[PDB]
């Protein structure tokens, strides 16, 4: 449902490989693509905590080779409520 | 292990070794209320599970750890 | 040469894509294309990493900081001392 | 909530990481994300001063080994009037 | 419509562009994206048909690491998902 | 030890120490409901026995591994 | 439940022992058993992704220790639509 | 198209995930899951020569680390008139 | 953690490991009496939180202190 | 409410200065200034718990250095109604 | 009062609390908090040529001690008439 | 039709009609040009998908050098022009 | 005319000095202006071939020593129409 | 005159800081503040080509120090008139 | 009326009131009070605007320090806030 | 010389309090 999986990575290669994996590993919805600036392109999903995390676990053996590679993953299952309107 | 629902957050006071206690939150095993250091999510909460006795010392972090019940997983599917 | 492992899957038997030899537009003697220019003469810009001073010891935890131990300004005699 | 805390890192993996543990603390609001520009990323939060300081403790040793981790974070527990403008 | 997404960045837009032509001068593919991402980092993104986004890559990568401070990733996909479509600006 | 009749099974969550934890099951005591790891058997459950305390961490696996009650036994001629 | 796992070991010791643990974890269904040929056995496993993976997990750490033990055992969080033709 | 893509292994997780691979890099349609017996399982999948060309890049891309490891990645752009009587 | 509300304090007595025992005070926990050692804060008391089980030691200052429970915390806002 | 901040310091110039970040950084009552003899300069203030400790963490991290900087500084919670007759 | 005082720094807590501690110090009025990009944040406040004085004083001497610390400390007792067209 | 060509020339058609052999036997290739350039040198044009051709270049640069005199001048081109088209028989 | 020239370089003076140099050295209109992020500008100039040639090198060796320096050099002649979006 | 001026340097306070000698040591009036990107500052000052050149002599002369220090600082007497859309 | 709080403590009147008057001397600002904390520390508290005190501060460390047994504490308040007013005698 | 950091904040860029140089009145021959 609201499981929150993400993906921080350097140079957007990596970041719509690993949204590639998002969306062919498991069935979640793409919520955000963010470019922070720096480098830093980030990817945002959310769905099934186990589909996210199948899906979190191909994004990052996928996309950590390619150019820079991904730098940083990790999931979130039940976010606070008060973070969605931020997203 | 102690099927639990989150209640309520807590807040800091007066005691030192809370640098590991990471915001203790107040949970209910539908008799009365606990509280138990949230590790992954509490929410308002719909049903969580909990560890205690020695075992929460490392499911908290450390062998040291000052704990007698931590948060250890959610269930998804919940349990009436 | 990056991609999606082009080359990694090298153990794939008969046909391929990629460039073995005498294949000429695969930017040998191909790419150069528009004339550019390589000036610059130090690459990269020096770009220094903000976190640094460091010298002196953190003010007493309670203001930022993080991993640590000690006390939450406990009355013990460490309290604001706390180190 | 008159009193402030921020959480300030690289990468919003932490950002994130350390926002959910705000809210997931205590009552505090997050009052804005913010995309500093060349990777730092700083979040927000306002309420009293004890769940203030538990949140980001909280906060920030979770976000301390996730990916490339805070970078600073302290509390404010009287700010000035000049907020809203700093907001 | 060829579904499958090419794309590469590098270090400013000489180095893009140069890498833009090549591969619409060696492919006749179509590129559908520039994108600044930050700090440098600026990306062409071409559509076209695995052989031709392959052979478009390829010249891509060869025109472009002797320009500038050169190519950093040169991966493509070969059939991009629906979902990936919005993030391409839909 | 915890006479204790299983009742269903869980699923994962976002813990770590899972690699140990190995599906832990929903069981009861006859008087409400209770979580241990399955050592041996859990089926929907006549009758199996329960341990907890320290010893539960030694009757998991290991001195450092996190549990407060693990089924130890199956009785087979069990009791009303 | 569209999330298949599967668990494939040399003889079916560890493959009942995995299948056995399959079912002991979850609300799993067990589509098929497969005899490879050359002492490879797998068992076939479908379900939700975190009722899959704990009992993928739970049987593969428990399996690796009986008799020769497992081989290999990973997870499809949304396997494509050639399932039906792959059983 | 008639390209044939062809992969195997020792072992069904390999043969499977290198499907799924396979079927998710681009359109192919999976033809053959042979069990060949000694532990060797093959996978053979139809498609054109592009699409089973990346398709088969990543399905070896995907399957390498899996058992012992894939033992044959191999391809035909287009096989004889003659060959698919004995499919 | 178990929520707990000062009530008195005690008196000294014949034991020996007193001299870390530091003040101990009796404290309900809503059912019944209970007593633990202060470690920051009785006063009457309003709500405050108490920490038991073999982190109590550590929670009180050692490890091969004997305790079985010790308050940790004060709770600002309290709870009804 | 209740909530003890207090500070000690050789010389009263960090007595001051502490006092000073008592009254900016946080919101509470000065409720005393004692000079105990021998150099001993003493701080009392009054007010919430989290005010508290950011205000005597400011005043100890500001006064430390000034002169002979502070000389014993901690936090007390909640005192006993007994001890406020004496003060 | 003209007098500008300004501060450069990488992130946001040390900007937030070098402007708290410039507010506290004495009255000077912030009117920048500027994102340069790349990590640098800058604050500039308004005031007479004293209070910016040692209002910058207290700022820098509460900012050093975070993250890779301030970068550049400057004032001026007054700009030009023909500077604030571009403020 | 695949517009990815591919172009061999040798010493003689017996290495050439080898290429073009390697051609029609690897991959969806069709050859569009069987051309004498003059005092011996023969050379063949193919045309189909970027990969396709890729193979069938791959598979005539196998097979061609060592028949005969062999193999003189292979490559590969990936997205002609649109006005090469007229030297290509139009 | 259709070629277009075009030049990045750390640094905006640089990148004026370079434009300036394109826009006498041969009658060329410039038409980009971008910042790239990082510190890269880049001058888009648009002209006949040999214009825009000469033009860019006059730029190019008289702008390596201004500033920080140049970054890349070379020119394409007749771009493809598809390059409208760098518009 | 028509003369433009220009300074760069590693954040914005060093760079005001030259604009404020540019436009106090000679008749010259900036035109122009820009934030390039990754710290990168520039600032345009125009007014009379001697006033211009001893304006920015004396900001140079000033600023080595000051921040991280300069970057690039020279001038055009006669820029053109097309580079004043990118002015 | 400078609000700005400036004050030094020392060992014993002699340093303490030459140092007052040399604030009052080198600069024209008012002291407000004289302090004995106890044990030799004696204290002299001054109000002026920040720069007014900051010339007074440094003279009566410069004429202090030569002085007995010297001064020990140097540093002051710009902005002093209302609530450390009656601190000062209100 | 101690007060609240006199010379703590020496980064201070362009114009400062203090007496760099030249500055009679700061007690140098005159606190005496």
């Amino acid at each position: 449902g609201i499981a929150l999986g993400m993906i921080e990575t350097r140079g957007l290669v990596p970041a719509i490989e690993a949204a590639d994996a998002m969306t062919k590993a498991a069935e979640v919805r793409l919520i955000g693509r963010e470019f922070v600036g720096g480098g830093y392109v980030t990817v945002l999903v959310r769905g099934e905590t186990g589909a996210v995390n199948a899906a979190v676990r191909a994004g990052a053996d996928a996309c950590e080779r390619v150019g820079d590679g991904l730098v940083a993953a990790h999931i979130i299952a039940r976010p606070h409520r008060e973070v969605e309107p931020a997203l | 292990m102690l099927i639990c629902k989150v209640l309520k957050p807590l807040v800091s006071t007066n005691r030192i070794p809370g640098f590991e206690h990471k915001h203790l939150q107040v949970v209910l095993d539908g008799s009365s209320n606990k509280v138990a250091v949230d590790a992954v999510g509490c929410k308002p909460g719909d049903w969580v599970i909990c560890v205690g006795s020695s075992a929460a010392r490392e499911a908290a972090g450390s062998k040291s750890y000052p704990s007698d019940l931590t948060i250890v997983g959610i269930i998804d599917h919940w349990d009436p | 040469i990056t991609g999606e492992g082009q080359s990694a899957g090298n153990i794939t038997g008969d046909d391929w894509d990629r460039g073995d030899k005498v294949t000429g537009t695969e930017g040998v003697s191909a790419r150069k294309r528009n004339p550019s220019r390589a000036g610059f003469m130090g690459a990269m810009p020096p770009v220094d990493n903000k976190r640094n001073d460091e010298t002196e010891k953190p003010d007493f935890l309670i203001t930022g900081s993080s991993g640590n131990t000690r006390d939450g300004q406990l009355v013990t005699f460490s309290g604001g001392a706390r180190g």
